[PDB]
């Protein structure tokens, strides 16, 4: 009952380096479709199965290879990454084939970004800024603000803890992150979040309030040659507490 | 060529009705279909049309003029969660997928009780950073980027408080030059008259 | 519901003797799709003879075309031999001039 | 022009002899085959030499893999009509599908389905329902109507979309479709007399006998329109001659917009 299941959700990679991505789906459908995103322009289909057994070229084949292996897989394959393969990469299922008035179902999506130099990929920083006095006596209401700095790519997940659990209620995370360079193609990113409380919630003590940001990057087959800390992918946080 | 059009972006007030239009020229025609997708997540079907007329789903409603290669989807009574982009996409004559480039819905929320203020954040033993919450404003203001590169400033975001049912909206800047300050960190920008400054 | 083939031989024009012509046999109106078709001359089934592709009729039945090029003649006799399901043993139609 | 229409057929078996396809669909404009495929090619192929020289390879690559697809779907739902009327063996499944442009300008459009060959659920495009003709596809009937949108895709398919395909495949096939052939009529007797035809294009022709002016169609053996093999038609009528009377006979052929009459001496 999951759906469509793609992964990964992110990957960096080199170019010329080899990728698959795959994709399953348990809905006993019959069409399946790889398609990717890019900004100012509609999805773009790369390859296609209308059924179990065989498989065509889309709109834009080239670079890209796909296996239909059974009935619920569909995999598409890198064989030689490039630049221009960045992009934002949909799995996509229907029932029957595109004839007719049936809808697509889609998978949550696969993040690729391809670099010339691994040497551009960053974590983030992340620093945890306490609530105004001024914000609590004019308002009755704390907020604190996460600064998550310095990362490239954009491969992130920022989430707010308080006393060890993850919430929700109150937060506002910026829905795109901010080019500190915004005139380089590969600057790297800033990303800000809020989280909103009571003056009464943050006036207790005992509460501890924590940001933290998983960052996709490199991994143990990656090459590393600078003489910075490899940036593998890792989490990173920061903590405040509730002051009396 | 066959070609998909629909506009870039629609910016409206929550609680107001909006109309995303999409225009169609295509060798043939086997129906017509609206997409929502939220930023960083899937497409899910909203709507399918292939005869002229309209179809109502809840808040949103498909309307379809195949002479005129004409649609558009309506979302009445809008709330914040409808902030998304709308794709539309029609089948050719050969049932192949012509995808538009999607339109960013942007939703002002309604600020019953405006209180604009710039707040100083509290330093972090661990950053070098100054921060400033520009917070509390009218949805009417818009935030511009900074105009000094070593001064960043974010957009603004819709925070909701849902336990208290408040919605506010916020905009931050940070540095960490020695002449900023958060009297001047939002110099750039229109802000309203009243805005509280309170004393350093 | 099984439905026999009807049986029509004829030729492609109208027949005179030392003269080309061409033998049809139309086997049409049956179902299901299987059936076999053979052209006689004197009894004798004939190698070269060919066949359109199985045709679909409005009303869920079969057609084919069988014909061969042959020049008639006074003493030989020509016949479509046609077996189906629906058939005991293969019904035979001799061409009639 | 006169009338002309476009069709499509799939064939469906469920237990074949070997070599024999479980899967056929060929379309057809009026009688000529235009479109072919099978499980055994399993390729999309021209069968009239005005399609191939018309449609690109990306016409025949894409309908390939749609037909791939609809071959797999119709083995499905054989399978499923083969279970609930509870049927050991071989059996078929069929679909029609297509329109037809009348000479006065008006449009049919027909989707219809047959299990061993008789009608099984045929679909109307107005009301937007099907007519079942059992209680196995009274179950169908229900599932295929609960899918609103699919009827309203038929809809439009049969009215908009099958009229413009034969619109453009008239066009491709002009000089075969739209020419005129016209018979070559003689009388004989055999006692009967013989009225026959040969030689003409289209095939939609009207032959008749008629007795001192007068037509009785209960006397009358009418002939099939059969296929001479070389792209034109032929075809006859007969009526048997009252010995004890004097009557004048006269056979009656009217093809393409020309009447013509035979008196016999
Ligand atoms: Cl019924
Ligand atoms: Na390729």
């Amino acid at each position: 009952n999951a759906g469509v299941t793609q992964t990964p959700k992110f990957q960096v990679l080199k170019t010329g380096q080899s990728m698959t991505l795959q994709c399953a789906q348990d809905m006993n459908h019959n069409s399946m479709y790889w398609y990717r995103q890019d900004p100012g322009m509609g999805l773009r289909l790369i390859y296609y199965s209308a059924s179990e057994g065989t498989t065509d070229k889309g709109e834009v084949p080239n670079g890209y290879n796909v296996s239909r292996l059974n009935k619920r897989e569909f995999s598409l394959r890198l064989e030689s990454a490039a630049p221009s393969q960045t992009s934002v990469y949909f799995c996509a299922s229907s029932v029957w084939t595109g004839e007719g008035s049936g809808e697509l179902f889609f998978g949550e999506g696969s993040r690729l970004t391809v670099l010339e130099d691994l040497k551009n990929v960053f974590p983030p920083e992340v620093a945890v800024f306490e609530p105004s006095e001024a914000e609590i006596s004019h308002t009755q209401k704390a907020t604190l603000v996460c600064l998550a700095t310095g990362f490239y790519p954009d491969h992130v997940e920022l989430s707010w803890w308080v006393n060890g659990k993850e919430v929700h209620s109150g937060v506002c995370t910026d829905p795109q992150p901010l080019k500190e360079q915004p005139a380089l193609n590969d600057s790297r990113y800033a990303l800000s979040s809020r989280l909103r409380v009571s003056a009464t919630f943050w006036q207790n003590p005992r509460n501890h309030f924590r940001c933290q940001v998983q960052f996709y990057g490199l991994s143990e087959n990656d090459e590393w040659t600078q003489d910075r800390a490899k940036p593998v992918t890792q989490i990173v946080s920061a903590e405040a507490w509730g002051r009396a | 060529g066959q070609n998909i059009d629909q506009p870039t972006e629609m910016t409206a007030t929550e609680g107001a009705i909006v109309q995303i239009n999409c225009t169609y020229q295509t060798s043939g025609f086997n129906g017509l279909f609206w997409y929502q997708q939220h930023a960083g997540e899937a497409p899910t079907f909203l709507s399918y049309n292939v005869l002229d007329g309209l179809e109502e789903k809840g808040r949103f409603s498909s309307f379809l003029s195949r002479s005129k290669g004409y649609s558009y989807l309506l979302l009445k009574e809008l709330q914040m969660k409808d902030s998304a982009s709308y794709l539309c996409a029609v089948k050719d004559s050969n049932y192949q997928l012509i995808w538009g480039a999607g339109t960013k819905l942007i939703i002002k929320p309604d600020i019953q009780n405006p209180d604009p203020a710039v707040y100083q954040l509290r330093d972090s033993k661990s950053s070098d950073k100054s921060v400033c919450l520009f917070t509390d404003f009218d949805s009417q203001t818009n935030v511009s980027q900074s105009k000094d590169s070593d001064v960043y400033i974010t957009d603004k975001c819709v925070l909701d408080m849902r336990s208290m049912d408040f919605k506010s909206n916020s905009a931050v800047a940070w540095s960490n030059k020695s002449d900023f300050a958060c009297a001047n960190a939002f110099n750039n920008s229109i802000i309203p008259e009243d805005t509280f400054f309170p004393s350093p | 519901i099984q439905r026999t083939p009807k049986i029509q031989v004829y030729s492609r024009h109208p027949a005179e003797n030392g003269k080309s012509n061409f033998l049809n046999c139309y086997v049409s109106g049956f179902h299901p799709s299987d059936i076999e078709v053979d052209l006689l001359k004197n009894g004798e089934r004939i190698e070269k003879v060919e066949h359109s592709d199985l045709s679909f009729s409005k009303d869920w039945s079969f057609y084919l075309l069988y014909y061969t090029e042959f020049t008639p003649t006074e003493k030989d006799e020509y016949a479509c031999r046609v077996n189906h399901v629906t058939l005991s043993q293969p019904k035979i139609v001799k061409w009639d001039r | 022009m006169r009338t002309h229409s476009l069709r499509y057929f799939r064939l469906g078996v469920s237990d074949p002899i070997h070599g024999v396809p479980e899967f056929i669909s060929v379309g057809y404009v009026d009688s000529h085959p235009i479109t072919t495929y099978d499980s055994v090619t399993r390729q999309k192929e021209p069968r009239a030499p005005w399609m191939a020289e018309n449609l690109a390879p990306d016409h025949w690559e894409r309908y390939t893999q749609l037909l791939r697809g609809w071959q797999q779907m119709f083995k499905v739902e054989l399978k499923r009509l083969q279970r609930h009327y509870n049927h050991s063996g071989s059996h078929t499944y069929q679909r029609m599908i297509g329109c037809e442009l009348l000479e006065d300008g008006s449009t049919t459009g027909f989707l219809q389905y047959a299990y061993d060959g008789q009608d099984f659920l045929i679909f109307n495009k107005d009301t937007l329902s099907w007519l079942a003709v059992d209680n196995v596809a009274h179950t169908i009937k229900q599932a295929w109507e609960a899918n609103q949108h699919e009827l309203l895709y038929q809809k439009n398919w049969l009215e908009e979309e099958c009229i413009a395909w034969l619109k453009r495949f008239l066009e491709y096939g002009k000089d075969t479709l739209q020419r005129t052939e016209p018979p070559l009529v003689r009388v004989n007797r055999k006692t009967a007399l013989f009225c026959k035809a040969h030689g003409f294009y289209p095939p939609e022709i009207y032959m008749t006998w008629m007795k001192n002016g007068e037509e009785i169609v209960q006397e009358i053996d009418y002939g099939d329109i059969l296929p001479s093999g070389d792209g034109t038609y032929q075809a006859w009528a007969s009526i048997e001659l009252d010995p004890q009377s004097s009557n004048l006979y006269s056979c009656h052929v009217e093809h393409s917009g020309v009447h013509m009459v035979l008196q016999v001496p």
